[PDB]
RNA sequence: AAUUGAAGAGUUUGAUCAUGGCUCAGAUUGAACGCUGGCGGCAGGCCUAACACAUGCAAGUCGAACGGUAACAGGAAGAAG
RNA sequence: ACGGUCCAGACUCCUACGGGAGGCAGCAGUGGGGAAUAUUGCACAAUGGGCGCAAGCCUGAUGCAGCCAUGCCGCGUGUAU
RNA sequence: CAGAAGAAGCACCGGCUAACUCCGUGCCAGCAGCCGCGGUAAUACGGAGGGUGCAAGCGUUAAUCGGAAUUACUGGGCGUAA
C-alpha cells in the first residue's frame, strides 16, 4: 500500500526532481537525474501519446505518494465537485494532511511527514489524527504533539522548510509549531510544472 | 575412524538389510533365517572392514529378529554418517571438464544427494542433453554429455541393472573433415538421482561408460 | 465394567482349527463371571495375515486354537510369530477332541518341537474322540465332567484314580514350567512346599502376561466341552488393559517426543482406528480401540494422523448378533463409531486439543502383481471406482494403470487375495474383467546383417544403410559413413531421427529394437527435390526393408535367481526351475542350507514365491537380479506377435 | 446547489480510398481458478438438486375464566424422636 | 393453513404382521450435486412480536459472535543520512 | 512498555500497449486477444539481468454494457460494395 522502493529512481524516470529527498545535498550530486533508471536508461525512446499522459499522472502520484485506487477516487470527486476538474484534483491532494505537514515544514519530506502523522505525533484542531488522507479544512489549526515537539527531526525539518519557498495559504509559527490553513491553495499558487489537463484526459480515456 | 563406505556400497547395505527384515517376516523357518542372518552379518562386516562398537551394536540389532524399520532407519542414518559424499569440482574445473560446452552451468545438488550418489548427472531439457560427471578409477573427474530420447519406456536400466523408466542415451564420437561420426548408446534412467540410489556397484557404472566409449 | 475386569482378546488359529466355532460357543456361553470380554476374530488363512497382524496390534491377549488331530500347523507358526513380534500374551486351546485321531499329548509336543514355546498343560483330557467326556484341572486338582451335549451341565468330581497319578505328574510338570519364571514358585517347588491354587494362578498369570509361559487347555467347541474353562482361563491368566504395557505414541508437533498413553478414563482421549467396514444399515463403520480417556456420542474428535476434525454421530457396541448403541466409550474398550468420514485404518483419534499420534500399522508391499482388463469401457470406469473403494478398505491392495500399455495392474499379498478382490469387483460392482499375468517388457533385435536401400520419391530422399547385429547389451550404434557429400550433412540428422523413431516402435510386435548397428554408407539427393522429411521417411523405409531381411527376433528378460533352501527340498526346486525354462548354473552348500544359482525368464518367475513356499514348505527363499535379454522361443514369440498385432 | 457531456487502435492491397466483419484498450460481478497474503472498519456469502435429510432448536402464554392439586415451597392442625 | 386435519401416491421408518410414524424451500448441520458459497455459536442487554393486570414467560425474529481477501474503504510493512 | 523489530507479492516489456537486452532452443520445444512469432545472431519460445504497471493483492476464465453510427428513435443505408 506504500512504495518503499528507492526514491531517486522515481525522479530519474520522470526526468525532474520529485522532491523525495531532504535537499540538504543537490539531487544531481546524489544521483544521475538526467539518465532514466535501468541498463537501457541512457537510451531515450520517443514518448507515445498514452505515455505522455501516463507519465504526468505518475509524476503527481509520486510527488504526493498516493496510490492509483486512491488517486482514481480523487479524480472522480474532482469531477463531481463543480469547477475545473484538474484544479479541484490538485487542491484535494494539497488538502491531504501529509502534504500540509510537509508544507508547514514539520516534516523534511512528505514521507517523513507521513511517519509523524502515522505515529500520532500530529494533532489537528486538538484531536490526534493518524490519517494521511485526512483533508484539512480552511481555518483548521495543525500543531505537533508536545511529546513530539522534543523530537530533533521536526526542528531540523523546520530549518529545511526555511530554505524552501513558503506557501501563502499556510501560516506557520516556529517554536509553537502550529499552522492554520487559511485558504485552499490556488492552482496558480500550486506548481506550474504539473499539468492537470493530461491527468484528466488519461482518466477520461 | 568411521569406515569410508562408498555410496554404492551404502545402497547395497540398505538393500540387504531390507531383505533381512523381509526375511524375518517372510520366513517361517528359523534355520533359513539363521543362514540369512549369518550371511548378512558377514556381508556387512566385509563392506565395513573393521567394525566399531556402533556398527557391532547395529549389526546386533540387525541380527535380532525383533529388528524394526524405525531401528533400521536409525541404523541407516548411522551408516549414512560413515558414507562420504560425492566430491563437487570448482566451477573453473567444470568448464575444463566441458570446454566444448561454452558457459556450461551446473544446477545446485543436495549434499545428501552427493552422499547417496556415486556419480552426478544433470540433464538440460532444451538441448535434450544429459551431462554425467564421475571420478574414474584413478579418481580423475570424467564428464560425458549425451543426447537423451524424449520418448520414455519401461525397461531394465543398464546403469543400475534395475527396471525403471529409461530413455536412450547416445554419445557422439569426434566428427572429422568428412563429417563422419558414430553415436553409441543404451537405455538409461531419465532421473540420475533415482539411478544413483538404485546403483549398488560402481563397477557396473564404470562398465556402462566403457560401453558408451 | 472396570478396567481391571476388562479383557480384550483375539482368536488365532490355522485353517479348519474350529476357530470360528470356538468364538460362537464363547458368545453362546456369555460378559463372563462379572468380567467384560471383547473378542476380535482373526483370519486363519495365510493370505489374510495382514488382518491378523492389525488385530494383534490392538489386542491385549490372544487365544491360540489348535486341532487336537493336527497340532501346530504352518499357519499356526506364522500367527504365533506375529503375536511374538507384538509381544501379545496368549493361551493355547486344544480343539476337536472329538475328532477321530485326537491326541492332546501330541499337540502339546508339537508346540515344543515347532514353536519351542514354554507351554505346559493346565488341563488334562479324560478320553479321546468319542470317549472324551471330562477334563482334569491341574491347578485345582479337580475333574469336570460334561453330562450333556449342550455343555450347560458341568459336574465337578474327584480326579479318577486311573488319572490321579497322571494328574499329579502333570501338575508337577506345570509347576516346574511356571517355577522357571517365578522365584517364589521355584523355591516352593524345590522345597516340595504346598503351592495354593491362588498362588499358582497368580504365578501363571504373571508368566503369561510376561509372555514367558503359555497355559495349554483342551476341549471341543463342537461338543460344547472346555469352552467355559477356556473363558475362565482368559479371565484368570490373560491381562487387562491395566496389566499390559501402555501404548507409546508421538506428538504430531514433535515426532521425537514419545508420549505414553496409559489406560485411564480421566486422561486425555486417545484412540486408534484398526478396522473400517461398509455396512448397509449404518453406512461406514470405523472400529477403534480407546487407549486413554473417554469419548461421548455426538462429540467432536481430531484425527491426529490427518489433522482433520471429525464428529462421531453414534457409538456402536457389538453384542454377538445383536448391536447396542452406547453413549460413552471408555479407556481399554473397543467399539465402532458412525460418521467418521475421513478416519481410515491405522489413524489415531484424540481430543481436539490433543495431538498424540499412536504407532500406526505398517502395511507390506504387494508380493503378487496381475493385469486386469475390463471387457467394456463402461466396466473400466466401474472398475476404477471399485478398485479405489477396495484400496481404501485394504491398503495392502495396490491397483494402478500402466500408462504405457494401458493395462490395469493389481498387486496383492496372495493369489487368493487378488482372486477375492477380482471376485468382489465382479459380484459387488458388477464389473466384467479378464485377469492375467502382466505382460513382461520385451525388446526386439536382429540376428543377421543386411544392406538395404530406402528410397522416397518433387520430394526426394535416398539412403543406403547397412544393419548389423550388435553384441548382447552393446546397445544401439549409428555410424555416418557418407563420403563426398552423397547425402547433404543437413539431412543426416533427419535420417538419424527417422531411424530412431522407427527403432523405438519396433518391427515385429512393436517393441523397441536394441543391440543393432546401423551404418549409413551411401545415398542420393536432388538439389531442388530433396527435403528433411523425405530423408526421414527414406530412413524409416530402410528399417522396414531391413526387418524383412535381417531375421528379427523377440527378446525376453533373463533373471539370475539365487535360491536358498534345505537340501531335502533341493530335488523339488531343481525340477521346478527346469519346468520354468530355467537353467541351473551352480549349487553350493551353506551351513544346513543349500544355495542354488539359476537363470530363469522373468515371464516364468511370476508366482514363483508361492511355488517355492509350497515346494519347500515355506523353508526356502530366493533373490533375483536382471542378467541379460535372451531370445524367446518361436512358439512364444508367435503368441506375442499375435497378441500385439491383434491376431 | 441538485450540473461537468461524447477519445480510438490492429487486421483484406504491391500500394490506395471506401465498404465490411473480426479483435483489443474501459467499467461491472453473489463470481470461480492459479500464484501470493499484515491489520482494521463495513458489507456480502448454494446462482447448481423446488435433491434426500441424522440431531437439537425456531410458538407459546394466561391461576385476575374454571374444576383441581401432579409437583413443590410453605402455613395451620394433629400425632410424633 | 411451513413446524394443523382428512384422503391418495411416492419415499423413509416401526411392528407382536394386526397396524402404525414422518416431511429443514425456519436456524445450525449432514450426505449428494457442483467451478463454487460459512458455525449443529451467544443473548433475549436493545428494537420488534405473542400471551398476561402486571411481574414475567416465549421469540434461530432480532442483536451480536465464528468462518471466508468475496468486495469496498482506510492503514502498515519503517524514515532521514 | 520493548524493539525496525513481526509484515510484498503478481502480471507484463514485437505492434495495438507503458516497459530490452543477454543466453539457451532451432518451424523443435513453445507462444498467441488480434496481427502473427519459432527452420542457428528470437526485444514475441524458456530462463537471467534490467524495466513497466499494479499492490494484500495480481493475473486467468465466465458474464453484462461500452467502444459498435455494427439494427442508426437519438444516429446508417439500397447505380457498381449486402
Ligand atoms: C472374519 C475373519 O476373521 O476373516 C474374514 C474377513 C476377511 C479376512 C475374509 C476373507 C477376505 O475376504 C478378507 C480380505 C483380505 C479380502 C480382500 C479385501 O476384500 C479385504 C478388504 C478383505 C478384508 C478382510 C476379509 C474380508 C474372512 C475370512 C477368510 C475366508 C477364507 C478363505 C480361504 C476365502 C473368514 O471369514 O474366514
Ligand atoms: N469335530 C469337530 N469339529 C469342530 C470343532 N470345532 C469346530 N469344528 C468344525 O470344524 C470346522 C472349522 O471351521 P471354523 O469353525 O470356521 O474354523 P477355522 O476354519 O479355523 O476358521 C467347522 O466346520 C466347525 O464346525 C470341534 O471341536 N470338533
Ligand atoms: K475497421
Ligand atoms: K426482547
Ligand atoms: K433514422
Ligand atoms: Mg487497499
Ligand atoms: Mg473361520
Ligand atoms: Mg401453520
Ligand atoms: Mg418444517
Ligand atoms: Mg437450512
Ligand atoms: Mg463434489
Ligand atoms: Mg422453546
Ligand atoms: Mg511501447
Ligand atoms: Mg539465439
Ligand atoms: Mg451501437
Ligand atoms: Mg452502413
Ligand atoms: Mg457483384
Ligand atoms: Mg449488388
Ligand atoms: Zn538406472
Amino acid at each position: 500500500a506504500r512504495y518503499l522502493g528507492p526514491k531517486l529512481k522515481l525522479s530519474r524516470r520522470e526526468g525532474t526532481d520529485l522532491f523525495l529527498k531532504s535537499g540538504v545535498r543537490a539531487i544531481d550530486t546524489k544521483c544521475k537525474i538526467e539518465q532514466a533508471p535501468g541498463q537501457h536508461g541512457a537510451r531515450k525512446p520517443r514518448l507515445s501519446d498514452y505515455g505522455v499522459q501516463l507519465r504526468e499522472k505518475q509524476k503527481v502520484r509520486r510527488i504526493y505518494g498516493v496510490l492509483e485506487r486512491q488517486f482514481r477516487n480523487y479524480y472522480k470527486e474532482a469531477a463531481r465537485l463543480k469547477g475545473n476538474t484538474g484544479e479541484n484534483l490538485l487542491a484535494l491532494l494539497e488538502g491531504r494532511l501529509d502534504n500540509v505537514v510537509y508544507r508547514m515544514g514539520f516534516g523534511a519530506t512528505r514521507a517523513e511527514a507521513r511517519q509523524l502523522v502515522s505515529h500520532k505525533a500530529i494533532m489537528v484542531n486538538g484531536r490526534v489524527v493518524n490519517i494521511a488522507s485526512y483533508q484539512v479544512s480552511p481555518n483548521d489549526v495543525v500543531s505537533i504533539r508536545e511529546k513530539a515537539k522534543k523530537q530533533s527531526r521536526v526542528k531540523a525539518a523546520l530549518e529545511l522548510a526555511e530554505q524552501r519557498e513558503k506557501p501563502t495559504w499556510l501560516e506557520v509559527d516556529a517554536g509553537k509549531m502550529e499552522g492554520t490553513f487559511k485558504r485552499k491553495p490556488e492552482r496558480s499558487d500550486l506548481s506550474a510544472d504539473i499539468n492537470e489537463h493530461l491527468i484528466v484526459e488519461l482518466y477520461s480515456k | 575412524m568411521k569406515t569410508m563406505i562408498y555410496p554404492h556400497q551404502y545402497n547395497y547395505i540398505r538393500s540387504v538389510i531390507l531383505r533381512l527384515k523381509n526375511v524375518y517376516k517372510t520366513v517361517n523357518d528359523k534355520e533359513t533365517v539363521k543362514v540369512i542372518q549369518s550371511e548378512t552379518y558377514n556381508d556387512i562386516n566385509e563392506i565395513f572392514g573393521h567394525i566399531d562398537d556402533d556398527i557391532e551394536e547395529s549389526l546386533k540389532v540387525l541380527m535380532n529378529i525383533r529388528l524394526s524399520n524405525k531401528e533400521i532407519e536409525a541404523i541407516l542414518n548411522k551408516f549414512l554418517e560413515y558414507v562420504v559424499p560425492f566430491e563437487l569440482p570448482s566451477p573453473q574445473k567444470l568448464q575444463k571438464v566441458f570446454k566444448k560446452v561454452k558457459k556450461i552451468k551446473i544446477p545446485q545438488f543436495e549434499e545428501y544427494d552427493l552422499k547417496v550418489s556415486s556419480f552426478v548427472g544433470w540433464n538440460e531439457l532444451a538441448s535434450n542433453r544429459k551431462y554425467i560427471i564421475y571420478y574414474d578409477e584413478k579418481k580423475q573427474l570424467k564428464g560425458l554429455y549425451g543426447e537423451i530420447s524424449n520418448q520414455v519406456v519401461k525397461g531394465f536400466c543398464t546403469i543400475c541393472n534395475k527396471e525403471s523408466n529409461v530413455s536412450l542415451f547416445m554419445k557422439k564420437s569426434k566428427t572429422n573433415s568428412d563429417g563422419q561420426y558414430v553415436k553409441k548408446g543404451d537405455y538409461i534412467c531419465r532421473d540420475s538421482i533415482h539411478c544413483n540410489k538404485q546403483l549398488t556397484d560402481i563397477n557396473q557404472f564404470y562398465n556402462f561408460i566403457d560401453k558408451l566409449d | 465394567f472396570s478396567l481391571e475386569k476388562t479383557r480384550n482378546i483375539g482368536i488365532m488359529a490355522h485353517i479348519d482349527a474350529g476357530k470360528t466355532t470356538t468364538t460362537e460357543r464363547i458368545l453362546y456361553y456369555t460378559a463372563w463371571e462379572g468380567h467384560r470380554v471383547n473378542i476380535i476374530d482373526t483370519p486363519g488363512h495365510v493370505d489374510f495375515t495382514v488382518e491378523v497382524e492389525r488385530s494383534l496390534r490392538v489386542l491385549d491377549g490372544a487365544v491360540t486354537v489348535l486341532d487336537a488331530q493336527s497340532g501346530v500347523e504352518p499357519q499356526t507358526e506364522t500367527v504365533w510369530r506375529q503375536a511374538t513380534t507384538y509381544g501379545v500374551p496368549r493361551i493355547v486351546f486344544v480343539n476337536k477332541m472329538d475328532k477321530l485321531g485326537a491326541n492332546f499329548e501330541y499337540s502339546v509336543s508339537t508346540l515344543h518341537d515347532r514353536l519351542q514355546a514354554n507351554a505346559a498343560p493346565i488341563q488334562l483330557p479324560i478320553g479321546a474322540e468319542d470317549e472324551f467326556e471330562a477334563i482334569i484341572d491341574l491347578v485345582e486338582m479337580k475333574c469336570f465332567k460334561y453330562t450333556n451335549d449342550l455343555g450347560t451341565e458341568i459336574e465337578e468330581i474327584e480326579i479318577p484314580e486311573d488319572h490321579l497319578d497322571r494328574a499329579e505328574e502333570a501338575r508337577a510338570s506345570l509347576i516346574e514350567a511356571v517355577a522357571e519364571t517365578s522365584d517364589e514358585l521355584m523355591e516352593k517347588y524345590l522345597g516340595d512346599e504346598e503351592i495354593s491354587v491362588s498362588e499358582l494362578k497368580e504365578a501363571i498369570r504373571q508368566a503369561t502376561t510376561n509372555v514367558e509361559f503359555y497355559p495349554v487347555l483342551c476341549g471341543t467347541a463342537f461338543k460344547n466341552k472346555g469352552v467355559q474353562l477356556m473363558l475362565d482361563a482368559v479371565i484368570d491368566y490373560l491381562p487387562s488393559p491395566l496389566d499390559v504395557k501402555p501404548i507409546i505414541g508421538h506428538r504430531a508437533s514433535n515426532p521425537e517426543e514419545e508420549v505414553i498413553a496409559k489406560a485411564d478414563d480421566s486422561a486425555e482421549f486417545a484412540a486408534l482406528a484398526f478396522k473400517v467396514m461398509t455396512d448397509p444399515y449404518v453406512g461406514k463403520l470405523t472400529f477403534f480401540r480407546v487407549y486413554s480417556g473417554t469419548m461421548t456420542s455426538g462429540s467432536y474428535v481430531k484425527n491426529s494422523t490427518k489433522g482433520k476434525r471429525e464428529r462421531v454421530g453414534r457409538l456402536l457396541q457389538m453384542h454377538a448378533n445383536s448391536r447396542q448403541e452406547i453413549d460413552t466409550v471408555y479407556s481399554g474398550d473397543i467399539a465402532a463409531a458412525v460418521g467418521l468420514k475421513d478416519t481410515g485404518t491405522g489413524d489415531t483419534l484424540c481430543g481436539e486439543k490433543n495431538d498424540i499420534i499412536l504407532e500406526s500399522m505398517e502395511f507390506p508391499e504387494p508380493v503378487i502383481h496381475l493385469s486386469v482388463e475390463p471387457k467394456s469401457k463402461a466396466d473400466q470406469d466401474k472398475m476404477t471406482q471399485a478398485l479405489v473403494k477396495l484400496q481404501e478398505e485394504d491398503p495392502t491392495f495396490h491397483a494402478h494403470t500402466d500408462e504405457e500399455t494401458g493395462q490395469v495392474i493389481i498387486g496383492g499379498m496372495g493369489e487368493l487375495h487378488l482372486d477375492i478382490l477380482v471376485d468382489r469387483m465382479k459380484k459387488e460392482f458388477n464389473v466384467e474383467c479378464n485377469v492375467g499375468a502382466p505382460m513382461v517388457s520385451y525388446r526386439e533385435t536382429f540376428k543377421s546383417s543386411a544392406q538395404v536401400q530406402g528410397k522416397f520419391s518433387g520430394q526426394y530422399g535416398d539412403v543406403h544403410i547397412e544393419f548389423t547385429p550388435n553384441e548382447t547389451g552393446a546397445g544401439f550404434e549409428f555410424e555416418n559413413a557418407i563420403v563426398g557429400g552423397v547425402v547433404p550433412r543437413e539431412y543426416i540428422p533427419s535420417v538419424e531421427a527417422g531411424l530412431k523413431d522407427a527403432m523405438e516402435n519396433g518391427v515385429l510386435a512393436g517393441y523397441p529394437l536394441i543391440d543393432v548397428k546401423a551404418k549409413l554408407y551411401d545415398g542420393s539427393y536432388h538439389d531442388v527435390d530433396s527435403s528433411e522429411m523425405a530423408f526421414k521417411i527414406a530412413a524409416s523405409l530402410a528399417l522396414k526393408e531391413a526387418a524383412k531381411k535381417c531375421d528379427p527376433v523377440i527378446l525376453e528378460p533373463m533373471m539370475k535367481v539365487t535360491i536358498e533352501m534345505p537340501e531335502e527340498y533341493m530335488g523339488d526346486i531343481m525340477g521346478d526351475v527346469t519346468s520354468r525354462r530355467g537353467r541351473v548354473d551352480g549349487m553350493e552348500p551353506r551351513g544346513n542350507a543349500q544355495v542354488v544359482n539359476a537363470y530363469v525368464p522373468l515371464s516364468e518367475m511370476f508366482g514363483y514365491a508361492t511355488s517355492l513356499r509350497s515346494n519347500t514348505q515355506g523353508r526356502g527363499t530366493y533373490t533375483m537380479y536382471f542378467d541379460h535379454y535372451a531370445e524367446v522361443p518361436k512358439s512364444i514369440a508367435e503368441d506375442i506377435i499375435k497378441k500385439n498385432k491383434g491376431e
